[PDB]
RNA sequence: AGCUUUACUGCAGGCUGUCGCUGAGGACUCUCACUCCGGGAGGAGGACACCGAUAGCCGGGC
RNA sequence: GACUCGUACGGUCACUGAAUCCUGCCCAGUGCAGGUAUCUGAACACCUCGUACAAGAGGACGAAGGACCUGUCAACGGCGG
RNA sequence: GAAACAUCUCAGUAUCGGGAGGAACAGAAAACGCAACGUGAUGUCGUUAGUAACCGCGAGUGAACGCGAUACAGCCCAAAC
């Protein structure tokens, strides 16, 4: 029979329909009101955190992150530049707001890692994510099957070198064929061309 | 080009800066819960270095000491009050609902409790003319019929000071003196002395602006000098 | 006045001073940052790919 | 200049004279679906867009003659080189 | 190279329409997001404005 | 964030340059500003065609702006044969 | 550099911000598409090839599948119960 996780993960198909959009509509008005990193007890999206890796277990946290929307916000050229180097209003950076907020996560918790993320919503002007971190140094994780391979030295700072999932997906690792020639092995070692 | 002197104020360096550590008291009309069982007695009149105009050092029931934005006609031992109930004298502060139409206010609110916005330069006055239980009209010393709640606080009175305009400069060393005293960069060197490169009306052999003085809305900063927006120049027509 | 040898006369104000953390007299004594180091200024030492040639 | 409207010539696809008549080439009209215009829409962006960028150039004091002349038994036209001409009418 | 402008080409910035935030009953009412005032109670405003995105106009300010 | 512990007797942007006697005529061009029946005026949504979809072509509506009208020279400037 | 120059080129280079290791990164197919009755995780080396592709179609830019090698290794969750 379905799973009652199912549920959830049913009603966030839609976020702006139903129940879920009266909650949100709720929620984030409480949220605005709140940091850039919140630590929270449980995950808002239960079915979600559980299929990324989370446990309800000691060392594991959970985290909602707020990013402004848009753009990247640039300043204008201050020197010469060809035209084609003189736009500011267009430019985009090259790494999601789901990362951003992944790194701005893991900031807050230096001991921590990051494991995962995914998105609860977004209002007019800005992006709101839950992160999902691990202790690598609680004995509950060390000798936890699932999740001890996180604590190894190699995985350090992960966050920061793209070893996370919106990571990978970002540095246009998905596709293990066609139009993966300049993402893997490495965005550098390809010459950054990716 | 360079930037021009307007985009230099913005930085909000020293020399554009006022001085401010220099500078008395916040004259904002005080708070009361309600009731109007507030008054106070002068206990001294002084200069406010801000506003060239005296102010008044008033000593409340409730032991609170604070500078108020003086009307004219208040002296040391005057008795002033501030609330709904308070009685319709010069110098007294409350609602403008409960003014009686006709008379001259000072220091008027733009949004109920603010404190006080409008009127309040040296010998100037608001004139209250319409009541209402929705809105309060108000003509304020431009001559602009401001609506606003009646429930906007006020003072009695026309602000101290009056005609100080009235007198000249009459030499450099006066202006040096009260700009000293206030956020701004003096003297003032003409756009159309300077170089090209130093603003729009600058370069040329003999000095004069290179375009017609009235600048749209729209440019940018850095470029709007000169007539701004103007409906129109000169004396005439 | 000539900005040259006149104008070298004041130069009686103590400004870099031998730093606690590198030994360099490149400690700001008003500034209270090392112009050598960055001690002052970052934990982590003052460094740049620009003070050797690209290649090396 | 004056020219017929209908005369006989060679119809390069009868492969004999016949009557044909003659037409000024009407200008189709574009799709916006050729190469050069997706090109236009990839490598536009930011500042200038090279050949993209430039402007329709100018006009040479007279054209030359774009005519069709079509077979009036089999109904196919062919094309033929063009003569300077500052203005050309059709008689009839 | 510095400077100028109705030189060429672009880039900021301003104005304006549109989409998102954004809700209830070619002009209108409302309150619940959102904004501002208030120590607070509460008041003003209100699906506009701000902000994000895009479109047209101006644009030697660069 | 400066202006601003400021509020039109303020402070910003410019021109002229104490006093005295004065400061004429011109709004066509350029600039600014207001107005505007009508004309023009982008994208989204909408309508037609096209495509089992899409590209695409066209229409309807039409904001600021422009055309047009008006104000303005102690606004750029002009005051001749 | 394009014998000027704007796209292009120099070049994702110089330089800057953040971070790991002894090596990093990648990695057990929603692959390939010598189209097959075929191959079978991933780096890398040789080659494929200055080929395909891009480009004021100018100057210039520039892969991949495959193949020969090196080394080889394959697994763990979420959910159902
Ligand atoms: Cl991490
Ligand atoms: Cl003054
Ligand atoms: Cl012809
Ligand atoms: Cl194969
Ligand atoms: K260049
Ligand atoms: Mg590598
Ligand atoms: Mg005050
Ligand atoms: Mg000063
Ligand atoms: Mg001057
Ligand atoms: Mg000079
Ligand atoms: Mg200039
Ligand atoms: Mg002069
Ligand atoms: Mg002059
Ligand atoms: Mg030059
Ligand atoms: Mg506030
Ligand atoms: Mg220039
Ligand atoms: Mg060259
Ligand atoms: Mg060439
Ligand atoms: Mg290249
Ligand atoms: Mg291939
Ligand atoms: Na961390
Ligand atoms: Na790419
Ligand atoms: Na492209
Ligand atoms: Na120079
Ligand atoms: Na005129
Ligand atoms: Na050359
Ligand atoms: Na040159
Ligand atoms: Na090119
Ligand atoms: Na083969
Ligand atoms: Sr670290
Ligand atoms: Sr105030
Ligand atoms: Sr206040
Ligand atoms: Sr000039
Ligand atoms: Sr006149
Ligand atoms: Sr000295
Ligand atoms: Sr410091
Ligand atoms: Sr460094
Ligand atoms: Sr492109
Ligand atoms: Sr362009
Ligand atoms: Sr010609
Ligand atoms: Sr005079
Ligand atoms: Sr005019
Ligand atoms: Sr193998």
């Amino acid at each position: 029979a379905r799973s009652a996780y199912s549920y959830i993960r049913d009603a966030w198909e839609n976020p702006g329909d139903g129940q879920l959009a009266e909650l949100q509509w709720q929620r984030q008005q409480e949220w605005r009101n709140e940091g850039a990193v919140e630590r929270i007890e449980r995950p808002t999206r239960l079915d979600k955190a559980r299929s990324q890796g989370y446990k309800a277990k000691q060392g594991v946290i959970v985290a909602r992150v707020s990013v402004r929307k848009g753009s990247a916000r640039k300043r204008r050229h201050k020197a010469g530049r060809r035209s084609k180097r003189q736009g500011v209003t267009r430019i985009t950076r090259r790494k999601d707001i789901q990362r951003v907020a992944e790194e701005r996560a893991s900031r807050t918790f230096p001991n921590l890692r990051v494991l995962n993320s995914y998105s609860v919503g977004q209002d007019g002007r800005q992006k709101w994510h839950e992160v999902i971190l691990i202790d690598p140094n609680h004995p509950a994780i060390q000798n936890d099957d699932d999740l001890s391979w996180i604590c190894a030295d190699d995985q350090a700072d992960r966050v920061f070198r793209g070893l996370t999932g919106a990571g990978r997906r970002n540095r246009g690792l998905s596709g293990k064929g066609k139009g993966s020639e300049k993402t893997r092995p490495s965005l550098r070692s390809n010459g950054g061309k990716g | 080009g360079r930037r021009i002197q307007g985009q230099r104020r913005g930085r909000g360096t020293s020399t554009f800066r006022a001085p401010s550590h220099r500078y008395k008291a916040d004259l904002e009309h005080r708070k009361v819960e309600d009731g109007d069982v507030i008054a106070g007695t002068v206990v001294d009149i002084e200069h406010d270095p801000a506003r060239s105009a005296p102010v008044a050092a008033v000593e409340f029931e409730d032991g609170d000491r604070r500078l108020i934005l003086a009307p004219e006609g208040v002296g040391v031992g005057d008795e002033l009050q501030v609330g709904v109930s308070a009685e319709i004298a010069p110098g007294n502060t409350l609602p403008l609902a409960e003014i009686p139409e006709g008379v001259p206010v000072c220091n008027v609110e733009s949004s109920p409790g603010d404190g006080g916005k409008f009127a309040r330069a040296s010998g100037v006055n608001a004139q209250l003319l319409t009541h209402d239980r929705n809105v309060a009209v108000v003509k304020l010393p431009s001559g602009e019929m401001k609506r606003l709640d009646p429930q906007c606080r006020a003072t009695i009175g026309v602000v101290a000071g009056g005609g100080r305009t009235d007198k000249p400069f009459v030499k450099a060393g006066n202006k040096h003196h009260k700009m000293k005293a206030r956020g701004t960069k003096w003297p003032n060197v003409r756009g159309v002395a300077m170089n090209a490169v130093d603003h729009p009306f600058g370069g040329g052999g003999r000095q004069h602006p290179g375009k017609p003085k009235s600048i749209s809305r729209n440019a940018p900063p850095g470029r709007k000098v000169g007539d701004i927006a103007s409906k129109r120049t000169g004396r005439g027509g | 006045t000539g900005a040259g040898t006149p104008s070298q006369g004041k130069k009686n104000t103590t400004t870099h001073t031998k730093c606690r953390r590198c030994g360099e007299k490149s400690y700001h004594t008003k500034k209270k940052v090392c112009s050598s180091c960055g001690f002052g200024k970052s934990a982590k030492r003052r460094d740049y790919e620009w003070q050797s040639k690209a290649g090396e | 200049m004056q020219m017929p409207r209908r005369f006989n010539t060679y119809c390069p696809h009868c492969n004999e004279h016949q009557e044909h008549e003659v037409e000024k080439v009407r200008s189709g009209r574009q799709t916006g679906m050729k190469w050069i215009d997706r090109q236009r829409e990839r490598n536009s962006g930011i500042g200038n867009d090279g050949k993209f960028s430039k402007v329709p150039g100018g006009d040479k004091p007279t054209k030359k003659t774009d005519l069709k002349y079509r077979c009036g038994e089999c109904g196919k036209a062919h094309l033929r080189e063009g003569w300077r001409a500052g203005r050309l009418e059709f008689q009839e």
